[PDB]
């Protein structure tokens, strides 16, 4: 079961840049490797065949290189439509394996998360229901890190984090952390700071509350 | 028919097999074939006889990430070496009457050979030429080939 | 003009079976291999196995033996894939894709289908629970929380489409048996609290609720 490895997992690029993607097989596979592209919500598509062979219909900027265990996918001048996932495929030894894939993001100037915290609403608490949320909108780079805590220290039985794929407008990432709890697990009140950390700066930024106003 | 001497030739064709990413069988080039020795020489074997028959002995071995030709060769990956009319007019199989020669030699080396035989690997799924059996011969009526 | 039309999204209970369709056109359906590939939501491509409709020659990955059955109706131009005993880990989007001619061992997969989403879930149709989110620079940011629904998707607007600026809709997360997502809207303190801003959550569970904010 020959393992393909693509590096790096994520690659920041700007339009016009030259770029190279990588794929290293466990063992020799000759030139029996293919490259596929997959735009978001889309379906895979063959860019380079037998890693150097060009495919009819593919723009001149794509080219393949390598033989043996090292391979590379080249994009001469990056275009906006080039944002996608790229998968290498080994077709030499049974069975045919794919790489984890390399994802392309757009590069922009760094930016910090507008943190906005929210108290449970009056319907939630009615339903014995509760839950507390935190928005960290419009930031970059993606690589971020959150912390909930209650009258000081850590709390982290069940928080759910969701992330937003890059914005097609400002090219930033937003994230929501939601902290769902019962009401008596909550009538047990003390304090709800959703701190945030990000490359942007060593401001753990906090937004918090006790019982309301 | 009749003969004064009848040498029977045992040819061993050890074919190695691999399979591609999509489960497609692939006969390794340099599956080995061995001819009987003869003189200060093995590479080629002329038949010093007025009659002879041929007996092919096939052996298959599987392979993976390596060429470590260790394993059975089951499922489609199996194999039976088959010898095929390569570039010479005769078949090496039954077409009723008999082959006739004044000379007939099988060479593992393409030197001074008249033609080829395409040794291939038959399987349920497809058949694939792996090596070549070169054959030096002369049209005559001294030596006679029988099946097989 | 090669295209492969796949069957619609499936939503199936565990232990049940599914069978995906894939009708081909624009080329000779019988002379090219038809591969099936599994893509999991977060992850990469997993080759399932191929079938050559010319006879019905059928291969399979070791992982998929016994689970996937491939068939091909030659005169229908449609290729099928049957999955048995579905489980949580079987949930995914399955692509059907074209390959090379018979004796091609190393081909790249030529044309792919739009994919078929298959979700395996024990859960029943439940309507969403929506809740209002409330707390300058001055763009005030306000959310709208939906929770405890199934299946997906949910569609969320603001002021009925007459608002599309500081709006995000976080991808739904599985919290339980059920989903939960949040929306975010940002505007100037000038207009809100001053003017009504209502989020609009719809659920093809033929259901719909609108929430305001205070
Ligand atoms: C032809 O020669 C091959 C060797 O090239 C013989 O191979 C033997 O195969 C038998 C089983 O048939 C084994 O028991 C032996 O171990 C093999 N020996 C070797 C050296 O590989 C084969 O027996 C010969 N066939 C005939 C009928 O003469
Ligand atoms: C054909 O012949 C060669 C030996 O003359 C075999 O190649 C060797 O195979 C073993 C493993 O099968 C290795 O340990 C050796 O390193 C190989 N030597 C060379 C020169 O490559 C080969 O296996 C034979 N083919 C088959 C089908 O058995």
């Amino acid at each position: 079961d020959i393992l393909l490895t693509q590096s790096p997992a994520i690659l920041s690029v700007s339009p016009g840049e030259r770029v190279s993607l990588s794929c290293r097989a466990s063992q020799s596979i000759g030139t029996s490797i293919h490259w596929y592209q997959q735009r978001t919500n889309g379906s895979p598509r063959p860019l380079i065949k037998y890693a150097s062979e060009s495919i009819s219909g593919i723009p001149s900027r794509f080219s393949g290189s390598g033989s043996g265990t090292d391979f590379t996918l080249n994009i001469n001048s990056v275009e906006s439509e080039d944002i996608a996932d790229y998968f290498c495929q080994q077709t030499d030894s049974w069975p045919t394996t794919f790489g984890a894939g390399t994802k392309l993001e757009l590069k922009r100037a760094d930016a910090a998360p507008t943190v906005s915290i929210f108290p449970p609403s009056s319907e939630q608490l009615t339903s014995g229901g509760a839950s507390v949320v935190c928005f960290l909108n419009n930031f970059y780079p993606k690589d971020i890190n959150v912390k909930w805590k209650i009258d000081g220290s850590e709390r982290q039985n069940g928080v759910l984090n969701s992330w937003t794929d890059q914005d097609s407008k400002d090219s930033t990432y937003s994230m929501s952390s939601t902290l769902t709890l019962t009401k008596d697990e909550y009538e047990r009140h003390n304090s709800y700071t959703c701190e945030a950390t990000h490359k942007t700066s060593t401001s753990p930024i906090v937004k918090s509350f006790n019982r309301n106003e | 028919p009749s003969f004064y001497t009848h040498t029977i030739v045992n040819i061993t064709i050890d074919l190695g097999m691999k399979r591609s990413g999509y489960g497609q069988p692939i006969a390794s080039t340099l599956s080995n074939i061995t001819l009987p020795m003869q003189d200060n020489n093995t590479d080629v074997y002329c038949i010093r006889s007025d009659q002879f028959s041929v007996y092919v002995h096939s052996t298959c071995k599987s392979s993976l990430w390596d060429n470590i030709f260790k394993r059975n060769c089951t499922d489609v990956l199996d194999a039976t070496a088959v010898i095929k009319t390569g570039t010479c007019p005769f078949s090496f199989d039954k077409l009723n009457n008999y082959l006739t020669f004044n000379k007939f030699c099988l060479s593992l080396s393409p030197v001074g050979a008249n033609c080829k035989f395409d040794v291939a690997a038959r399987t349920r799924t497809n058949e694939q030429v792996v090596r070549s059996l070169y054959v030096i011969y002369e049209e005559g009526d001294n030596i006679v080939l029988v099946p097989r | 003009q090669v295209q492969l039309q796949q069957s619609g999204p499936e939503l199936v209970k565990p232990g049940a079976s599914v069978k995906i369709s894939c009708k081909a056109s624009g080329y000779a359906f019988s002379s090219s291999w038809m591969n099936w590939v599994k893509q999991r939501p977060g992850q990469g491509l997993e080759w399932i196995g191929r079938i050559y409709p010319g006879d019905g020659e059928t291969n399979y990955s070791e992982k998929f033996k016994g689970k996937a059955t491939l068939t091909a109706d030659k005169s229908s131009s449609t290729a099928y894939m049957h999955l048995s005993s579905l489980t949580s880990v079987d949930s995914a989007v399955y692509f059907c894709a074209r390959g090379g001619y018979r004796y091609d061992p190393y081909y790249a997969m030529d044309y792919w289908g739009q994919g078929t989403s298959v979700t395996v879930s024990s859960a029943k149709t439940t309507a969403p629970s929506v809740y209002p989110l409330a707390p300058t620079g001055s763009s005030v940011t306000l959310g709208c929380l939906v929770k405890g629904y199934f299946p997906e998707p949910v569609t969320l607007t603001w002021n009925s489409g007459s608002l599309s600026s500081g709006v995000h809709t976080f991808p739904a997360v599985l919290q339980s048996d059920l989903y939960t997502l949040s929306s975010s809207v940002t505007v100037t303190s000038s207009t809100w609290p001053s003017q009504s801003i209502t989020c609009n959550v719809a659920h093809p569970a033929s259901s719909t609720k609108v929430d305001k904010k205070i």
